[PDB]
């Protein structure tokens, strides 16, 4: 009675989410560069969001935040290209901090 | 062509050139800095070097 991969995939939160556009997700700040916050939210790629002007000092490494997802992976095919160009990061909007 | 009667206009022409002469220095400084440019072709080309167009298969 070993669970199959097809079963794991069907019942994963990422599969159950459906499309990612305009979906609220919880992220975690794992890397910070100046006012650039690198946030992991459970997907393949992280998103990079600028430090908010209000309560900027509350956003630190490990701080859990609320995001509105736009794309899991930013990719596009440009004129003459044989494959899609990927920037290797997700597109998301940082809304604020998640609190209990 | 008697400068005694045209002192006000003469000074005005000299002020315009002085302001325009400094405008040569101000624009040049901003042109190199890219204050008005969206981005500098040197800066915009380093960014494209990292994401080169691939018209071939690898």
């Amino acid at each position: 009675n070993v669970e199959s991969f097809a079963s794991m995939l069907r019942h994963s939160p990422l599969t159950q989410m459906g499309p990612a556009k305009d979906k609220l997700v919880i992220g975690r700040i794992f890397h910070i560069v100046e006012n650039d916050l690198y946030i992991d939210f459970g997907g393949k790629f992280h998103c990079v969001c600028r430090r908010p002007e209000v309560d900027g000092e509350k956003y630190q490494k490990g701080t859990r935040v609320r995001l509105r997802l736009l794309d899991l992976e930013l990719t596009s095919r440009f004129l003459g290209a044989t494959t899609d160009t990927t920037v290797l990061e997700a597109n998301a909007v940082l809304l604020g901090i998640q609190e209990s | 062509f008697r400068d005694d009667a045209c002192r006000k206009e003469i000074q005005g022409f000299l002020d315009c050139a002085a302001r325009a002469q400094e405008a040569r220095k101000m624009r040049s400084i901003q042109e190199t800095l890219g204050e008005s440019g969206s981005l500098l072709p040197n800066k915009l080309n380093k960014l494209l070097q990292r994401f080169p167009n691939k018209p071939y298969l690898s």
